[PDB]
């Protein structure tokens, strides 16, 4: 099909355009709603709060309560204690439940350069700008780049190679 | 699956379907549960949600605004119209006077304008984020659908929550029409109309404590006022039942239920109309004017 | 607060829009100077050291513009824009391919070696064969390019799922 | 730093030139309080305001508490659509009856002696103004249209000027084709003449 | 037009600005030797047309309010390239007043500026020079969004049934309302409140504070756009279309002898 | 058995304004399409549904206007338009465009139309990660609205 | 703080995948260099060899090329950055099968 | 104009409408390509077959293409 | 309004010019054809064995 080929509906043209079963997932779904295809598969984990966070200089821009509603789970290993909850799709609002244990993903990598380039660097509307001294070896690269070109037209011109004098 | 040219979200294609498909017992069961109705002419729900007296559909604050800004700049105004000297007769002085009043209001208008787009503005912050003026379970049916896409109860708290989220001097409800709500209820018309003269009176007293050609032009001033403002509570108040029983012309009865018919169709036009049928003898409508106070009035 | 403005990339200004010609020009020049005299005006490696230090300003600056400025508007461009380069890639083999097989394609030719049947054992597979191009091998590095080609796939299918 | 402006009220720039004030431009200099308040000096002007705003906040109160402090003994819930945001108006604007009609003529002759014929006017005086501005080497103002211009309508247009125009490209296409093998070969069938 | 500057520098037979003219573009001797040629009458005011033009018009011109407003700064160039300006302009201001004096509560007032000429291509919108950024918020909004779609072809295109596209269950519910109120024990459930749509009647005029509540006085300016490429109006209920063929006719009888002696060549 | 955390997303800023209110960006980058020739004729005979439109008022009165809402700066002059043939002597080759002042009553005498084009500015909280998880009141939001209408504020490009 | 995490960059399949690409494709440059200059017998100064040695020479530098992209892919991914949706990631994998 | 070939025969009705007019679109498309293909093929091969009765015309009592252009074996 | 469909603006064609144009044009199609492939004599051939000439 040349339609499914170029990214169409495909034969039928009423038909929708994510196939989740070959990868091609909707990113904004999964995002906002996390995601619901795997949603037979997989369940909610019910019942370590995220208080302990809230002197944290980005977490602490949100309420106490807020944190306290927060729940934990080290992550690794199934909490023997812990119910399951079943996750039923076309519901937007079950990945939004302060009832389900979640994972402090605060302590990644990402997370930390994100908010570095937020709260951690002087603000700079250029990215080049953010490095000063990259941005002095790109200029000085310029002009260095300049005079070799002044110098090779200088020297093939006139056919002497400025190394004899 | 190599590549992903989505967007942020599909355009979604309503799904009529249809009218629901009730059989009889269901039908039966609707029936038996429904309250005593009274459906209600086109011409019924016009009158009583026509557009009389708010004429702009201006919201409460908007008008509390307006006159407070009044009260504001009348309380100005001797000091701007204070020592106003110009070469010229008295017409002349009269016209720089109104100049200048005309130059006060002028500027008072302006200031009322600014707080009115300031607030404006607000309301118009409230609408942009409402999913962060929101608490669950409404937050995502904000966040996910339109205000033509959402359920009717949903769209209905939705707006109600982001309305009350303000406070009470930013609440955008329109405000009371002064001339419905005395055309809807005699008493109130009643009381509207001893408040007018009440004013009347007081001015009237006020006035004469002022020097004689004041006490004239103001005293003009004071009846026109009475007279425009008893017709703009209600322009019908000269068609009383007297004054129906005392015409006796097709036109002129033809005319009152006209001008009643306008202004809220209530038993005066039983009056007018039993009036209009005994003089012509119209026993179809004499009929249709017993089943009208049996049931419409 | 801040106030909203367009989906679209708005754009920043950059040093890239003439450091690139005028690596371009470097590159150029110092070919001419090595065609002219038959030495380098600059060692190789200095030069390829400035080329590669002009480039690293391509993954700092999309660093710092997908932390901050994307969406699915912008993803989309740079996706059509990636396809788009790789049809011109395609088209550059395509042409060059083109100048390989001019001369094969047409199968007479002028040898300067014998090539009928029933004068020697093996003319007759002289214009015919060029025995010499290290077929064994070659099925080696086919084989790891498959080996990447599909490892690259599953892996990448099995993160997007 | 020079002459940094200090707020950031509204100022007259490129992206945003405001809403123009029609009635200061033409009442400029002049009073507007003789044509809204005729025959009244700047003191009655006031206290008749000063009266009619207490009158006024009295009327606002007993509405509000009319309106506030009644009891219900009907509920009306109009009918609409499902997904429809508001019923729609049940108010027409169409005449029905002969009554009616008379009405809204009356209405209208008010309205055409004091509401449209200055319309008009004010939009013709637009117009020439326009000209005006672009006139004098500006614009192009002169070089096509006018009172004089001859507008025609689509089926005119086709029927009297494009088809008896393509006739004549017609009739000149062959008899062009004609004279020139004639011209060329000196014969009209029989290709060069002496030579075959 | 055009600003001379300083006359004073400029006359002088012998200037660095006419030589270099001369070397580089927009002068020479043909200027030098035959300026009634080359320069002539030249471009500036013409104080003769200016006068006849004063005096061929009417006792408008002693009751019309121009000289006190902003525009007074261009009376010359009005009176010299519009004929009849000053009549013109006493009706435009009669217009005006007459709207004023009105018995309608909300007076209308046409705004015609050079933002009210549609195009259709987007860069003609623009003042010129155009500003170094552009549609920075964004490009255009359609009319049209705000009109219902086409549902059938819409239900065709997908291959849905769209039978019942007409047929539609009916609301009745309290649920479905904001907007209530109370009129004389009644309490009437009707419409929601939408935002921004639903002020637009308050935030587009402009009261007399000084008019009693019973006889209000509102002001607002009217907006017109125009495409210049239509030859025809529709103005809607603001102006009947017998009306506006009346004004025409009236306007061109009368505009006549100020335009009678001329020639367009 | 075990447990699997997805990876989340953590771009912030337009993305993260994005994914917020996928509705309301939506709308702004949502393509919408126009009939075709076919479409066209097809459209052109449909039936009108009910004999309201004889009796009621058309959307685009001066009393019932269409009103339409942009992005942007407070007071800036608004983009809107028209796709052409609104009434039977209006052109209809191409969409024709237009510039009006925001929050007032314009008239279009080509189709004569009344629109209400407005302004609603898209004030946000600055996205670096301290948004706010549940619901705020009005008084930090008071503060924010009181500086930006005072001076002005920065713009997210 | 931000401090890198061997642990965390083996436990995640990005880097793995890079890496383990780039070394089969400098493998893969070693050995076409080994057949290039002691293998063949004719230049490219001949009629088949310059055009033989010019496609390959191209495909050659496509791989360099896309090794270089493979380095970088496998630095982001031992920091973390790269996500299922990347298009760094899409562009690499594109790259690579072309 | 161009009137839709599928309606008088009855194809492709089991699709939406505009999508039976984008088949009939393509089958108009189709057809106006094989017009001048169509004319150009039918010149050639009566170029062809006038040959061949040159040929056979002329070469009839030849000794050397008398039994190959004359016969029309190999024209 | 679409005012470009098919049931607006149908202007017939009188019948004294549609004689006139469908009379032209199928005649100079005719001229132009006959004199470009048929009126070709320049490719004249001259059957004569009797020419022929050897030593
Ligand atoms: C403008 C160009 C428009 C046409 C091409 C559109 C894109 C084609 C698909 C594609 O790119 O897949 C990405 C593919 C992975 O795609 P995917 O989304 O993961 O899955 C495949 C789809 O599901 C789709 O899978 P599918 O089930 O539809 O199958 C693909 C289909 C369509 O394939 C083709 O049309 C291939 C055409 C090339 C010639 C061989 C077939 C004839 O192939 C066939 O029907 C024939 C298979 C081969 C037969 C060989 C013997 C004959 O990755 C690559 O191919 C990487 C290399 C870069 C490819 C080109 C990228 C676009 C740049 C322009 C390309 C122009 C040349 C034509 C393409 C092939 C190279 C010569
Ligand atoms: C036959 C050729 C058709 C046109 C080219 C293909 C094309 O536009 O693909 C768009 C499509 C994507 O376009 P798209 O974004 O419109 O499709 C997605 C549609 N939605 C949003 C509904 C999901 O691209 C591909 O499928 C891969 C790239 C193809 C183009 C390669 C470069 C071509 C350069 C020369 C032109
Ligand atoms: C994914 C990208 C892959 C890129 C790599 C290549 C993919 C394969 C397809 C490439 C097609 C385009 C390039 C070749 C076209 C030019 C050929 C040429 O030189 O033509 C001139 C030659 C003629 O040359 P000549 O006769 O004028 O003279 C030759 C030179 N002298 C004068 C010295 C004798 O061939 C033709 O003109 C033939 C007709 C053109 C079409 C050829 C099609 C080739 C199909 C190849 C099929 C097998 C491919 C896989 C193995
Ligand atoms: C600027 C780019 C960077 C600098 C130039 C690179 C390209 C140089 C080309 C000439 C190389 C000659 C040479 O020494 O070859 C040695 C080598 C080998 O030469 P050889 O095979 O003769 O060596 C002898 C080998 N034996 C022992 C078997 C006898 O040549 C190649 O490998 C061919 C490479 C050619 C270049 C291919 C890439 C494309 C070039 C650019 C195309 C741009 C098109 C679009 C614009
Ligand atoms: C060679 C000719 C190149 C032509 C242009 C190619 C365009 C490809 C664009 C790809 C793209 O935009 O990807 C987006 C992706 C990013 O996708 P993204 O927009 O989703 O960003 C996500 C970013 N993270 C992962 C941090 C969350 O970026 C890249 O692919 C990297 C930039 C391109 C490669 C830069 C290489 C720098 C190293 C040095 C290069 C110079 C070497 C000199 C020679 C040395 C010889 C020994
Ligand atoms: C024939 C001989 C020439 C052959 C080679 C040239 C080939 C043709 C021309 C190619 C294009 C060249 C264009 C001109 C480039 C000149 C350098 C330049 O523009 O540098 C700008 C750069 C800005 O640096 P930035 O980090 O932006 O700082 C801003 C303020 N802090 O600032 C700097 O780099 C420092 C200041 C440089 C000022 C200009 C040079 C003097
Ligand atoms: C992808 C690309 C593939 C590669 C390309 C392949 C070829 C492309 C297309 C090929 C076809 C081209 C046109 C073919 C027609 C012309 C050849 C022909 O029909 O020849 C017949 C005739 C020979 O007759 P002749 O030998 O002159 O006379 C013998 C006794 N009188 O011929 C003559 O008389 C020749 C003299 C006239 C020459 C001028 C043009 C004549 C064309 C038509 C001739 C026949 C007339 C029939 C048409 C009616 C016209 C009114
Ligand atoms: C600037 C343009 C130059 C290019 C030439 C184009 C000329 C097009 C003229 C077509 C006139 C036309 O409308 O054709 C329709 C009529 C049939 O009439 P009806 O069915 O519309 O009522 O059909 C007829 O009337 C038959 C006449 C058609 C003959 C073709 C035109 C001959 C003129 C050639 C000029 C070079
Ligand atoms: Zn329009």
């Amino acid at each position: 099909m040349l339609s499914r080929l170029l990214h169409g509906p495909g034969s039928d043209k009423g038909h929708g355009y994510f196939h989740p079963d070959h990868g091609l997932v909707d990113s904004a779904a999964q995002n906002i709603r996390g995601p619901y295809w795997h949603a037979e598969n997989m369940q909610f984990m019910q019942q370590e709060t995220a208080a302990q966070s809230s002197k944290l200089p980005v977490l602490s821009a949100q309420d106490g309560k807020t944190l306290q509603k927060i729940q934990l789970t080290d992550g690794s290993k199934v909490p023997k204690a812990a119910t399951l909850v079943k996750w039923n799709p076309k519901s937007v609002h079950q990945w939004h439940s302060d009832d389900i244990l979640r994972v402090d993903m605060t302590k990644h990598p990402e997370w930390v350069r994100t908010m570095r380039m937020f709260h951690g660097t002087v603000w700079r509307h250029r990215p080049e700008f953010r490095h000063p001294w990259f941005s002095r070896g790109s200029r000085a690269s310029g002009i260095i780049m300049l005079v070799f070109g002044a110098v090779a037209y200088g020297e093939i011109t006139f056919g002497k190679r400025l190394g004899g004098v | 699956s190599a590549w992903n040219f989505q967007e942020l979200m599909e355009s979604r294609i309503p799904d009529y379907k249809g009218r629901p498909n009730r059989s009889g017992a269901e039908l039966e069961q609707v029936k038996a549960a429904l309250p005593k109705i009274e459906f209600m002419t086109s011409y019924e729900f016009d009158v009583l949600t026509k557009t009389r007296s708010n004429l702009t559909k201006e919201y409460s604050y908007q008008r509390d605004m307006r006159l407070k800004v009044t009260e504001l700049m009348l309380d100005e105004a001797p000091h701007e119209l204070e020592g106003l000297a110009v070469e010229g007769d008295a017409a002349l002085k009269q016209l720089a006077e109104l100049k200048a009043l005309q130059t006060l209001t002028e500027y008072a208008g302006d200031l009322l304008e600014g707080q009115n787009q300031i607030v404006q503005r607000v309301n118009d912050f409230v609408d942009s984020n409402p999913v962060y003026l929101l608490d669950q379970p409404l937050r995502e049916e904000a966040r996910w659908n339109l205000l033509p896409e959402m359920d009717h109860k949903t769209r209905s708290l939705v707006r109600t929550e982001l309305r009350d989220w303000l406070p009470a001097e930013y609440r955008q409800t329109r405000a009371v029409d002064l001339q419905q709500v005395a055309a809807f209820s005699p008493p109130v018309k009643a009381d509207m109309f001893r408040a007018i003269e009440a004013r009347a009176k007081d001015a009237e007293a006020e006035i004469r404590s002022l020097p004689p050609a004041e006490q004239a032009g103001l005293l003009a001033l004071v009846k026109d006022n009475v007279a425009k403002s008893k017709a703009f509570i209600d322009p019908t108040y000269d068609i009383t039942p007297e004054a129906i029983n005392a015409c006796n012309d097709v036109d002129a009865l033809r005319a009152m239920a006209h001008r009643v018919t306008e202004y809220s169709g209530d038993a005066r036009l039983l009056a007018i109309y039993g009036k209009a049928a005994q003089l012509t003898g119209d026993t179809a409508a004499q009929a249709i004017l017993k089943e009208a106070k049996d049931l419409v009035f | 607060m801040i106030l909203n403005t367009n989906i679209n990339y708005g754009g920043r200004n950059s040093r890239l829009c003439y450091l690139i010609p005028l690596m371009v020009h470097t590159i150029f020049l110092y070919l001419a100077y090595l065609i002219y005299y038959n030495i380098n005006l600059i060692n190789i490696y200095l030069l390829l050291i400035i080329i590669i230090f002009i480039n690293i300003e391509w993954p700092l600056v999309i660093i710092y513009e997908y932390i901050y400025l994307t969406n699915y508007n912008i993803q989309n461009n740079l996706l059509y824009n990636i396809a788009t380069f790789i049809f011109l890639e395609i088209l550059l083999f395509i042409g060059f391919y083109w100048l390989y097989i001019n001369n094969i394609i047409h199968y007479p030719n002028n040898l300067p070696y014998n090539n009928n049947i029933a004068v020697n054992l093996l003319d007759h597979l002289n214009h015919n064969n060029n025995t010499d191009i290290c077929l064994y091998i070659i099925l080696h590095n086919l084989l790891l390019l498959l080996y990447v080609t599909l490892i690259l796939q599953l892996v990448h299918r099995y993160v997007q799922l | 730093l020079g002459h940094m402006r200090v707020g950031a009220l509204w100022q007259s720039n490129a992206n945003s030139r405001g809403l123009p004030n029609l009635l200061k431009e033409v009442m400029a200099a002049e009073p507007i309080y003789p044509y809204t308040h005729p025959g009244l000096s700047a003191k009655q002007i006031l206290w008749n305001t000063k009266f009619n705003l207490k009158l006024e906040k009295d009327l606002i109160s007993i509405a509000e508490s009319a309106v506030q402090s009644q009891t219900v003994n009907k509920v009306v819930i109009p009918t609409m659509l499902t997904g429809d945001v508001n019923p729609k108006s049940p108010a027409s604007v169409v005449a029905k009856d002969k009554y009616q009609l008379a009405k809204q003529m009356a209405e209208f002759q008010y309205k055409k002696s004091y509401f449209e014929k200055p319309w008009g006017y004010m939009f013709a005086y637009y117009c020439d103004e326009d000209r005006a501005r672009l006139c004098g080497g500006i614009g192009y103002v002169g070089h096509h249209g006018g009172g004089d211009a001859e507008i025609l309508s689509y089926t005119e247009y086709v029927s009297t000027v494009v088809y008896p125009t393509i006739f004549y490209m017609a009739i000149t296409f062959v008899v062009s084709l004609f004279l020139m093998y004639y011209y060329i070969y000196g014969t009209f069938f029989s290709s060069t003449r002496n030579r075959f | 037009g055009t600003n001379p500057g300083d006359i004073a520098l400029n006359s002088k037979r012998f200037t660095v600005g006419k030589f270099v003219a001369w070397a580089c573009g927009g002068w020479g001797l043909k200027d030098w030797i035959f300026p009634s040629l080359f320069i002539g009458r030249g471009d500036g005011p013409d104080f003769d047309r200016i006068v006849k033009h004063t005096l061929q018009s009417s006792s408008a011109i002693e009751k019309v309010n121009w000289f006190d407003s902003p525009f007074a700064c261009y009376t010359e160039w009005f009176v010299e390239h519009f004929p009849g300006f000053f009549d013109s302009r006493y009706r435009f201001e009669m217009s005006a007043k007459t709207i004023l004096a009105n018995k309608y509560p909300i007076k209308d007032f046409p705004v015609v500026d050079m933002r009210s000429w549609r195009s259709s291509r987007l860069f003609d919108l623009f003042e010129v020079p155009h500003p170094e950024h552009t549609f920075v918020f964004g490009g255009p909004v359609l009319l049209n969004t705000e009109a219902k779609r086409a549902e059938r072809l819409e239900q065709e295109w997908h291959g849905k049934d769209g039978t019942f596209v007409d047929v539609h269950p009916l609301n009745v519910a309290t649920e479905s309302h904001t907007e209530v109120s109370v009129i004389g024990g009644i309490k009437v459930y009707n419409g929601v409140w939408q935002g921004g749509k639903d002020s637009w009647k308050r935030d587009s005029a402009k009261p007399e504070l000084t008019a009693p509540f019973h006889s209000p006085i509102w002001y607002r300016n009217m907006f017109i756009v125009k495409n210049a490429d239509q030859l025809v109006e529709h103005f809607g209920e603001n102006l009947s279309d017998e009306t506006w063929q009346e004004v025409r006719k009236e306007h061109l009888a009368f505009h006549e002898r100020f335009h009678k002696d001329y020639s367009f060549a | 058995d075990s447990v699997h955390v997805f990876r989340p997303e953590f771009a912030q800023g337009k993305f993260r304004i994005d994914l917020d209110q996928p509705a309301k960006q939506n709308k702004l980058q949502q393509q919408i399409y126009t009939l075709t020739d076919d479409e066209r004729e097809m459209y052109e005979d449909e039936p009108y549904i009910g004999v309201d439109h004889l009796y009621e008022a058309h959307k685009g009165s001066k009393e019932n206007p269409v009103v339409v809402e942009a992005i942007g700066v407070h007071g800036n002059d608004v983009f809107t338009g028209c796709l052409g043939g609104c009434h039977k002597d209006a052109a209809d080759a191409v969409a024709y465009y237009t510039i009006v002042p925001p929050n007032t009553l314009a008239v279009c005498i080509d189709c004569g139309i009344h629109f209400v084009a407005r302004i609603n500015e898209q004030l946000t909280f600055w996205p670096d990660g301290t948004q706010p998880w549940e619901k705020v009141d009005f008084k930090a939001v008071e503060g924010f609205l009181y500086k930006h209408y005072k001076y002005g504020s920065p713009l997210m490009i | 703080p931000l401090v890198f995490d061997p642990k965390r960059a083996f436990n995640d399949e990005i880097f793995l995948c890079c890496s383990l690409c780039c070394i089969i494709f400098l493998i893969f440059l070693f050995n076409q260099y080994e057949e290039f200059a002691h293998e063949l017998s004719f230049d490219i100064r001949e009629q088949f060899g310059l055009g033989f040695y010019m496609l390959l020479g191209l495909h050659g530098s496509h791989v360099i090329f896309g090794t270089i992209m493979l380095a970088l892919l496998t630095l982001w991914g031992a920091q973390g950055s790269v996500g299922p949706q990347s298009h760094a990631l899409r562009f690499t994998s594109l790259y690579v099968h072309l | 104009v161009f009137p839709s070939i599928t309606k008088p025969l009855g194809l492709f009705k089991n699709l939406p409408r505009q999508h039976r007019a984008a088949r009939d679109a393509s089958i108009w498309l189709a057809i106006l390509t094989a017009g001048p293909f169509g004319i150009f093929i039918a010149f050639k091969y009566y170029a062809d077959w006038y040959d061949k009765k040159l040929l056979m015309e002329y070469y009839k009592d030849s000794i050397v293409y008398g039994e190959t252009y004359g016969k029309g074996k190999y024209v | 309004y679409f005012t470009r469909v098919h049931k607006y603006n149908h202007v017939p064609v009188p019948f004294i010019l549609n004689v006139g144009m469908s009379i032209s044009i199928v005649t100079s199609f005719v001229y132009f054809t006959y004199t470009s492939l048929w009126v070709r004599p320049e490719y004249d051939r001259v059957v004569d064995p009797s020419k022929a000439y050897v030593n």
